[PDB]
């Protein structure tokens, strides 16, 4: 259910998203149309941004980097399997939830550590 | 051993000297309190201080028990020499 | 604001009987040292410590215009407190000032030039060790600095 | 770091971009001597203490009478027990509470920190 | 503290570890190989770097803990730079 | 970010009762709440 | 007499050295005037202390300060310095008998 577009930048974004989804052959393991998924994601991002400006581009690049990395494979597995719906995946809030579990563990660890780092008044 | 963690809004040196300062302050206060509890009913320092006519409790604790920490500009005595307060101490000595 | 931060900090010298500071490397050139390696040898005694080397780049680039001792002497005599009537007299006046007025206790003979240069380099070296925080600033009330 | 001097006048070689082949050349102005740059980093500065105190301590402080001496941390290159320990007490650290140890024996200027 | 970060004047120098000027003339290659992998992401969709870019390079390392403590993101730093210098500085940032 | 002419701001809870937030309860009593206050070292009052 | 004695010993005048060695030798000043460099400060300091304590060439009140950390040996013979006597200690024992 991806509306096609003739814009060169948009279709280029879509095919690089597909070239991120090919990584690890998880799409072979699942059997989901990675091109259609990438087109859906790029449509959702363009609906959110309404533009091809810096926010659009760096959002697409942040998502493609978060997909390509091998230290968070279960994220890609959940995206391709359909556990994570595409519209939600378009609007993840950076690394705060869209990230591997160990990263969230250490982020919460340093979140608790910055408590003792910055209370005082003695 | 680098296992003192600084308090926030304070660097490691500041946290260290604050710990030492509070330790010596409570030591002085405890010694002065114990000295005051030892005073007889006829001790005339206690007479003059209870009347409030002269002196104070800190004077009694200083004369009887411990003069306490000497401070300059609100700080302990700095290293006027190279890392030393006097030529009678090893360098880098933060003892009382 | 436009260029002062790119060059950053740079070192000057305020010699006696001169109404204006001078860049230090100009003073070294006035003592007959054109090679920058020679000047830095008198200042930096170990060329393998890159921090000290980056410290002196702004002064060197400040004084890159002048490459001749006589040009530096003309520079100094132009900035002298008693301006000479011409380039030759300005050069002679700056030469006499360096001969006698600056660091006299090192020496007042011509052949002491190298000694004075070494001492001046050491002063700059000390300043760099004050700049990099490897030495502690001397205290005006330290009674050992008194007579 | 880019400290290289001219081989003709012994003056600082400034960086220069060769657009004809897109390579850095360290060139001497006023003596037109070029040198093939290979660092590919004309200038780098440090903001958060990329310097270490053990590089800077001098072995001759083993002879200092005013420094304290401990025998609880032997040397690691001769096993000599006595070591002179002290604080750097310099800038670029701002907490000199840690200790740097020097093996007190002569001819072994081995150092370490705890 | 989240409001406190909106008050305390955070300059760039607070949140950076070190800075280097490289040449790196061909941009699709990198003098630092670890830079290459993520730089090729931004050169898969190059903008204002179609086949050329100014042949110098200013690489700066940004302190992770100061970014988290001040709750700064890469995007706002890049936007601040591009606003302060228009198009004159193309800034390419690694993923956070 | 942050407003200019400001340095490190001290966040704390005032143990002194004067800086605590005094409110009138439903019973008409003065309750002093312990609340977070920020003490800066510079000044730009209109901006903050 | 200080300068004569130091010249008689292995001290190298600044006019007669390569700068490269200056990093690995202790700089020797006399009344603040940099005289030279020396390759072994411990031996030289012990020698000067012995001479002053014997009062052979060096008269007393001549101060010999070695900054070990900075590799400097400052010798002072000018007037105006303030000094006091102190008993010499050796091997944690007094020389006074
Ligand atoms: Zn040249
Ligand atoms: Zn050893």
């Amino acid at each position: 259910r991806a509306p096609s577009t003739s814009d060169s930048v948009r279709l280029k974004c879509r095919e690089m998203l597909a070239a991120a989804l090919r990584t690890g052959d998880d799409y072979i393991a699942i059997g989901a149309d990675e091109e259609e998924l990438g087109s859906q994601i790029e449509e959702a991002i363009y609906q959110e941004i309404r533009n091809t400006d810096m926010k659009y581009k760096n959002r697409v690049r942040s998502r493609i980097s978060n997909l390509k990395d091998a230290k968070n494979p279960n994220l890609r597995k959940n995206v391709l399997c359909g556990n994570i719906p595409p519209d939600l995946f378009a609007r993840m809030t950076a690394e705060e939830m869209a990230s591997d579990e160990l990263k969230e563990m250490r982020k919460n660890l340093t979140k608790e550590a910055i408590r003792e780092h910055q209370m005082a008044k003695t | 051993n680098n296992e003192l963690e600084p308090t926030p809004g304070n660097t490691l040196r500041q946290t260290f000297e604050n710990q030492v300062n509070r330790i010596l302050n409570d030591a002085r206060d405890k010694t002065g309190s114990s000295a005051q509890k030892s005073l007889s009913e006829y001790n005339n320092f206690k007479s003059m201080v209870v009347s409030g006519a002269k002196g104070s409790k800190i004077n009694i604790s200083q004369v009887i028990a411990v003069v306490g920490q000497q401070n300059v500009e609100g700080k302990r005595i700095p290293f006027g020499f190279k890392h030393r307060t006097l030529p009678h101490f090893i360098k880098d000595d933060y003892g009382p | 604001g436009a260029k002062k931060s790119a060059i950053g900090q740079r070192i000057v010298a305020t010699l006696p009987y001169i109404k204006q500071e001078v860049p230090i490397i100009i003073v070294f050139r006035a003592l007959g040292f054109v090679s920058d390696r020679d000047i830095l040898e008198h200042i930096i005694y170990d060329f393998e410590d890159p921090e000290m080397m980056e410290m002196v780049k702004p002064s060197l680039d400040e004084a890159f215009v002048i490459q001749e001792q006589n040009v530096a002497l003309n520079f100094i005599g132009s900035r002298g407190a008693k301006p000479g009537v011409t380039k030759e007299k300005r050069i002679k006046y700056a030469k006499e000032v360096l001969q006698k007025e600056m660091l006299p206790h090192v020496g007042v003979s011509d052949f002491c030039e190298t000694k004075k240069a070494y001492f001046l380099g050491y002063m700059v070296h000390r300043l760099l060790l004050a700049a990099l925080g490897r030495r502690e600033l001397d205290d005006r009330d330290h009674y050992g600095n008194k007579r | 770091v880019g400290i290289r001097f001219c081989q003709e006048c012994n003056n600082m070689l400034y960086p220069k971009e060769d657009k004809e082949n897109r390579i850095l050349l360290y060139a001497c102005r006023n003596c037109d001597y070029q040198q093939e740059a290979d660092n590919s980093c004309i200038y780098v500065n440090k903001i958060t203490h990329e310097v270490d105190e053990l590089t800077q301590i001098i072995a001759d402080v083993s002879q200092d009478p005013t420094l304290p001496r401990t025998e609880d941390h032997p040397c690691q290159k001769c096993g000599h027990k006595e070591a002179v320990f002290f604080q750097s007490h310099s800038a670029r650290a701002e907490d000199a509470m840690r200790l740097y140890y020097v093996c007190t024996a002569p001819h072994c200027g081995h150092r370490w920190t705890e | 503290k989240d409001i406190l970060c909106r008050l305390e004047h955070t300059t760039l120098r607070k949140v950076t570890a070190n800075t280097a000027i490289y040449y790196d003339p061909n941009p699709q290659s990198t003098v630092v190989a670890e830079d290459q992998e993520w730089v090729n992401v931004y050169y898969e969709m190059p903008d204002f770097d179609v086949a050329r870019i100014s042949p110098w390079l200013l690489r700066v390392e940004l302190d992770r803990k100061h970014m988290t403590d001040r709750k700064l993101t890469m995007e706002q730093i890049a936007e601040k730079i591009n606003a302060g210098f228009g198009d004159d500085l193309n800034c390419i940032f690694n993923d956070d | 970010q942050g407003i200019e002419q400001i340095s490190k701001v001290y966040m704390h809870l005032p143990q002194t009762d004067n800086k605590k937030k005094i409110i009138i309860t439903e019973d008409g009593e003065f309750k002093a709440l312990q609340e977070w206050i920020l003490e800066t070292d510079g000044v730009s009052l209109m901006r903050v | 007499p200080i300068l004569e004695f130091l010249e008689e010993w292995s001290m190298e005048n600044l006019e007669e050295i390569s700068p490269a060695a200056i990093a690995d030798a202790t700089k020797i000043f006399v009344n603040g005037c940099w005289v030279g460099i020396h390759k072994d400060p411990e031996q030289l300091m012990n020698t000067l202390r012995k001479l002053r304590r014997q009062m052979d060439i060096i008269v007393s009140e001549v101060s010999m300060i070695r900054d070990i950390r900075e590799r400097e040996i400052r010798i002072y013979t000018d007037a105006g310095r303030i000094c006091r006597p102190l008993l010499i200690v050796e091997k944690q024992k007094l020389l006074l008998k």
